[PDB]
């Protein structure tokens, strides 16, 4: 299946750190993971780390197998000092065999780091537990149920907690597990943050984490979704085709803009409009559909990086450039179904836009269309614009 | 937005709407000067700020001094990705001229009082992270760095502290050449937060992330990058102006207005310009 393709969302505005070294993480840290095996993040993990690790309350969501795992093992340890002798994080996971794994995983890690993590067996291996907690583990995992007994019975101290997970939480809830993740919870100091890992995201899930949560940070999987809901969407009469590019330079004279993207509909004006944009001084990069996907991807990598402040494209592609100001449809598409993968929103948070069409006489009818198809409206453009961004 | 006078209307392109005088002409000519000044600011980057620069040197930049301010200064405040490169361009405006740098910076410096009274977390990260890059090209002096640096991190807060973190990660290098002691005093005044103080577990992470910058030399935070260094070292002119003066934004220059010496003040203007180029 390849869970390297399983693409993700935030419910806000996040920095994606594409290597570990751009973590933040502590070095001992970063020998253990790195010794572990580890080379790229995955996308999960170029979102939720930094996230967890600077304090935010996160849910984080997805099918197995995409990194979620090494996401609150790395979290949880970066998080540690050593120097404390008492339990900072706890770990709450649906069976004992998976909190024994989790143990092994942070031990492995955190290996560099002489961290101490128990798994509560209980059993006959209770007196055991006991003793192994009133000793300090700077991580505790296992059961609700066990985890929860341990600190009923003051053998695991909580006054040093800073951190819970909850790891598979929807099959605990299928495990009938609620109350004691609640119970849980009550006991913990107030300043606690809280971290849900979960495939599912329930009715309960959700409720758990408006309880249990302050201003978290979602991080799911992508909704295949788009919509022209939230792009405000303009026209400008420009009559006769050449007269486009003189209006494109007045607009650059009277907007602010931090970088935008530039639709139009064959290579040939996209050439064309490169050389000019080019000549006038602007810093462009230029895409189509003669260049392999490969080219288009670095081309998009050195876009995104800011090496140019203008991306002129025709159909290839929704886009994701959140230094994207504004998106100018140079062209209006022939055919209408375009228009949507131009300017839409994809997920259900995408970014909110703001796309200008340039339309000719010529092109009056195809506008209508494109208003009718989509059942939106797209307004002409009004002087006071640039107030409105 | 509810003080300021609502304008409507469609907008209409140029090719179309062209389809006394002294008045007449000012105001046309102040029209078009503000117009280019804000093409050529959208356009600037690092590959061509030189051209950039040539096409600025061009207008009157004094007259319209005020423009040029806004319009780097607004720049700026919606594309601080871009910050080091509008430093740049600042920095060779300034060597040129320097009242016209010196203007900048009291507007910025004002600007990032204005977000640090209101409470205004994405203003002060932009405000601050322009002045640490006029303090990497040495169009302002360190004192100014460190008297932000004080005051952010007198009465710590979650806000106050990712103000002061990111800023450091921004001037800390060139800080660390120019004025060691000063950066120093800074790491010894975190480190007592760390310690000597209740924090959250956002205020101690981003501190750690200090003290991990500062051991790796800033190595991702360079002072100037390789093509933005365009002004000789004695060629600059470095303002020193503190956090907390008085300082006069000069706003009305942004105003148009009639100009009694217009004639003489262009012809002054033209004799600069074929000075420098």
């Amino acid at each position: 299946e390849d869970m390297t393709k399983v693409e993700f969302e935030t419910s806000e505005e996040v920095d994606v750190t594409p290597t570990f070294d751009t973590m933040g993480l502590r070095e001992d840290l970063l020998r253990g993971i790195y010794a572990y095996g580890f080379e790229k993040p995955s996308a999960i993990q170029q979102r939720a780390i930094k996230q967890i690790i600077k304090g935010r309350d996160v849910i984080a969501q997805s099918q197995s197998g995409t990194g979620k795992t090494a996401t609150f093992s790395i979290s949880v340890l970066q998080c540690l000092d050593i120097q404390v002798r008492e339990t900072q994080a706890l770990i709450l996971a649906p069976t004992r065999e998976l909190a024994v794994q989790i143990q092994k995983g942070l031990l492995a890690l955190g290996d560099y780091m002489n961290v101490q993590c128990h798994a509560c067996i209980g059993g006959t291996n209770v007196g055991e537990d006991i003793r192994k907690l009133d000793y300090g583990q700077h991580v505790v995992a296992g059961t609700p149920g066990r985890v929860f007994d341990m600190i009923r019975r003051r053998s695991l101290r909580t006054r040093a907690i800073k951190m819970l997970v909850l790891d598979e939480a929807d099959e605990m809830l299928n495990k009938g597990f609620k109350e004691q993740i609640y119970d849980v919870y009550r006991y913990l100091p107030p300043a606690t943050q809280v971290v849900l890992i979960s495939a599912t995201l329930p009715h309960e899930i959700l409720e758990m984490t408006n309880k249990f949560m302050t201003d978290p940070i979602r991080i799911l999987v992508k909704r295949d979704e788009l919509t022209l809901e939230g792009i405000k969407q303009f026209f400008v009469a420009v009559e006769r085709e050449e007269w486009k590019f003189d209006t494109l330079c007045d607009l650059y004279d009277t907007l602010t803009i931090t970088q935008a993207v530039i639709f139009c509909n064959t290579k040939r004006k996209v050439d064309w409009l490169t050389e000019k944009m080019r000549e006038a001084n602007f810093t462009v990069s230029s895409m189509h559909g003669d260049m392999p996907q490969k080219e288009r991807e670095s081309i998009m990598k050195e876009f995104r990086s800011g090496a140019s402040r203008v991306l002129i494209s025709t159909d290839v592609w929704g886009l994701d450039v959140p230094q994207v100001s504004l998106i100018i449809n140079y062209d209006l598409p022939n055919n209408r179904e375009l228009y949507i993968h131009r300017i839409g929103r994809s997920g259900r948070y995408g970014r909110k836009g703001v796309a200008i069409n340039f339309v000719k006489n010529d092109d009056i009818r195809i506008l209508r269309d494109i208003e009718q198809y989509y059942s939106t409206q797209i307004d002409e453009m009004p002087m006071n614009v640039a107030d409105l961004i | 937005d509810p003080l300021l006078t609502r304008t409507g209307g469609a907008y209409i392109p140029p090719a179309k709407l062209r389809m006394k005088n002294s008045l007449a002409y000012q105001r046309m000519s102040w029209e078009a000067l503000k117009k280019s000044i804000n093409g050529l600011i959208n356009k600037v980057n690092i590959s061509n700020i030189s051209i950039i620069i040539q096409e600025l040197l061009q207008e009157n930049i004094v007259r319209g001094r005020g423009l040029l301010s806004r319009s780097v200064l607004q720049a700026q405040s919606a594309s601080p990705i871009f910050t080091h490169v509008y430093a740049a361009l600042v920095a060779i405006i300034n060597s040129k001229f320097p009242q016209i740098g010196e203007l900048i910076l009291k507007r910025l410096i004002l600007n990032f009082r204005k977000g640090y009274r209101r409470n205004d977390k994405q203003l002060c990260l932009t405000a601050s992270k322009f002045v640490a890059h006029l303090i990497n090209q040495n169009v302002a002096h360190e004192v100014l760095c460190l008297e932000m640096l004080t005051l952010l991190l007198e009465r710590p807060t979650d806000d106050s502290v990712e103000v002061a973190i990111g800023f450091l990660k921004e001037c800390g290098l060139k800080l660390t050449q120019v004025s060691p002691r000063g950066i120093n005093a800074i790491f010894e005044r975190l480190r007592n937060i760390l310690h000597e103080s209740e924090i959250d577990k956002r205020v101690q992470y981003m501190i750690e992330v200090m003290f991990a910058v500062r051991k790796d030399g800033f190595k991702d935070h360079p002072i100037i990058l390789e093509g933005l260094d365009l002004v000789e070292e004695d060629d600059q002119f470095t303002h020193m102006l503190p956090l907390e003066d008085d300082y006069n934004p000069e706003d009305v220059l942004n105003v148009f207005k009639m100009d009694p010496n217009f004639m003489e003040n262009e012809e002054k203007y033209k004799a600069i310009k074929k000075e420098i180029l």
